[PDB]
């Protein structure tokens, strides 16, 4: 209260505010990287160069990677499934494991196709049903 | 048969509201006059929140005419004859709203005169979750007052007045629920009544806030000791020894209830410390709790010189500001006796530091309570007469007190260099 | 459901007009009011420009 309490003939007080001067956190050391990284496939990357809010890779480069709608629909020759048209390779990358010839099969549907058969087909179990003993 | 009346016809109106409210409203009175020291006396004054709701919030800019003031201030503090209060204990619940934040801005004003520590409790509705055990999700909560929704709170921790409020968190249960092999019903001589169940399962069978305790410490770190140095810690102060738990037979074999509401883990002790809230901390399944921390609603600041530093950490520790009141309970209390007497600026500090003497050291005992007899460290006064009124003085005292333990980094590593002898070239 | 009304019913006076200019025109009256120092009496004189 701005009105202030009647004085005693002791008033006591106990003084609780302090000055100075506030602290700053240390500056981490930013690193500016440029490169055409999305070949003009992104969120980011498919705005204006006047609007580019620049990423941070607080995380890893995985999810920062994932954070960017990195797709691509280029055509390929085909060697699964049948009917015409060539395989059509379309899938968004989420990790940077994602381009190790392993992750492609599990992503692209007409190669799963097969990967699918090496599953139930080479699973066969012709050692224990060969494996007889009377 | 008749039981199964009975087991209907009173467990209707211990579940009904309104009766259950009551409970909540004087288990929690048990609790703090269950000790019963030497020389503590408590006192109570039932009042409604929003009968206070109204004072403060019509005499915020005109405390000294607020109802409530005069009647702990100018009433019993203030007057000859009149005993003092000491550390008024909220049994209220404050959320973030704009207008509970008056209401501790109205107690401060009234405790920062009068001198003495208002604590109490304040809701899970503050956070901004439905259920406080929800709060162990939340990282930091440094990072969470920096959202805009905490601005007003914010404001209010920058004020004096609020290095006198000290706001706990968690709740520990106050009552069992009843059951016939857990907690039975106190039947009568004759009347079978020792059968009678109740019904509660998750989270929701009676509460009671810390503050209580937290309170119920002071006293105990009153008796014992002097000062308020025993209410942290689990070696020195907050310990709280055996607290009213719960168990309960749902399908496994009697899988016991941990008696706080939240299990809080060791960087939410800290983390909490910051926000200017006491958290009420449990060690798993020892149905026990303990204070570590003991903060007021005060901003804690940083600074870059060291010094300046180091007072906004003292400034907002509670415990301290608890026994720099009790030597205002000294000064105006006990020189009023020689008001009339010749006295000089040389008397004066002579008066005031004889008897503060006694409580400064700095040697350490064995043991914390053997120590915490001396809470302060040393002490100056500098009384001065002014000019122009000759039979006024003014006088500015200034206290250390014994810094407490609040944490550690360590840096452990194989040097191989300490010794040489064993792996040096020469050999 | 009668919480859809609400939110619709104030919700029509909060964004009116007129009631929002008196909103802009006393919340930055609060502001510099908050501090209240020692010695700081601050004054009022409600004028159309």
């Amino acid at each position: 209260a701005k009105n202030k309490i009647p004085n005693s003939r002791l008033m006591i007080n106990y003084e609780t505010n302090v000055d100075g001067v506030l602290k700053k956190k240390e500056l981490p050391y930013r690193v500016l990287v440029v490169g055409d990284l999305s070949k003009g496939r992104s969120v980011d990357a498919k705005k204006e160069f006047a609007d580019r809010e620049v990423r941070r890779v607080n995380n890893g480069v995985d999810r920062v990677l994932e954070e960017m709608n990195i797709s691509f629909d280029f055509e390929a020759p085909n060697f699964v499934s049948k009917d015409p048209s060539n395989l059509k390779v379309n899938y968004r990358i989420e990790s940077v494991k994602d381009f190790r010839p392993d992750a492609v099969a599990k992503k692209v549907p007409e190669i799963r196709a097969l990967l699918e058969m090496k599953e139930i087909l080479a699973s066969f179990a012709k050692d224990i049903e060969n494996n007889r003993n009377l | 048969v008749i039981d199964k009346l009975i087991d209907l016809q009173v467990n209707s109106i211990i579940s009904n509201d309104e009766f259950r409210a009551l409970e909540q409203e004087w288990l929690k009175v048990q609790e703090v006059c269950q000790e019963d020291y030497d020389n503590v006396e408590v006192s109570i004054l039932d009042v409604k929140k929003e009968e206070l709701q109204y004072d403060f919030e019509r005499n915020l800019y005109d405390i000294s005419s607020s109802d409530f003031f005069k009647k702990v201030y100018v009433s019993e503090f203030d007057q000859y004859g009149g005993e003092p209060y000491g550390a008024i204990l909220g049994l209220y619940n404050f959320e973030n709203t704009t207008n509970d934040i008056i209401w501790l801005t109205g107690m401060g004003m009234v405790a920062k005169n009068s001198h003495a520590p208002f604590i109490a409790s304040i809701d899970k509705s503050f956070f901004g979750v439905k259920d406080l055990s929800e709060i162990t999700h939340i990282k930091s909560f440094e990072a969470l007052l920096e959202h805009p929704r905490y601005k007003e709170w914010n404001d209010f921790r920058n004020l004096d007045v609020a290095a006198y409020i000290g706001l706990t968190v968690g709740d520990f249960m106050l009552r069992q629920p009843y059951n016939p092999e857990n907690n039975p019903v106190q039947y009568k001589l004759m009347e079978g009544f020792n059968e009678f169940v109740d019904y509660d399962k998750n989270e929701s069978y009676l509460w009671g806030p810390a503050s209580i305790h937290l309170v119920k410490n002071m006293m105990r770190s009153y008796d014992k000791t002097r000062w308020f140095q025993y209410i942290r810690g689990v070696e020195s102060g907050g310990y709280v020894k055996n607290l009213v738990a719960c168990v309960y037979d749902n399908k496994g074999i009697l899988e016991t209830k941990s008696p706080l509401n939240v299990l809080f883990a060791d960087y939410m002790e800290l983390s909490l410390a910051n926000i200017g809230l006491i958290p009420f901390v449990s060690e798993k399944g020892t149905s026990n709790a303990c204070f570590f921390s003991v903060n007021s609603a005060k901003k804690v600041e940083e600074f870059v010189d060291g010094f300046d530093s180091a007072n906004s950490r003292l400034i907002a520790n509670l415990s301290y500001t608890m026994c720099i009141s009790r030597i205002s309970h000294y000064i105006k209390c006990v020189i009023r006796d020689k008001i009339g007497s010749i006295v000089d600026v040389e008397s004066i500090q002579k008066i005031l530091s004889d008897w503060i003497s006694e409580f400064v050291t700095t040697v350490y005992q064995p043991t914390p309570l053997e120590m915490a007899r001396y809470p302060f460290r040393n002490v100056s006064i500098e009384v001065k007469t002014i000019p122009g009124k000759p039979g006024w003085y003014s006088c500015k005292i200034n206290v250390i007190p014994h810094i407490q333990f609040e944490g550690m980094n360590t840096t452990m590593t194989i040097d191989t260099r300490l010794e040489p002898e064993l792996f040096g070239t020469n050999n």
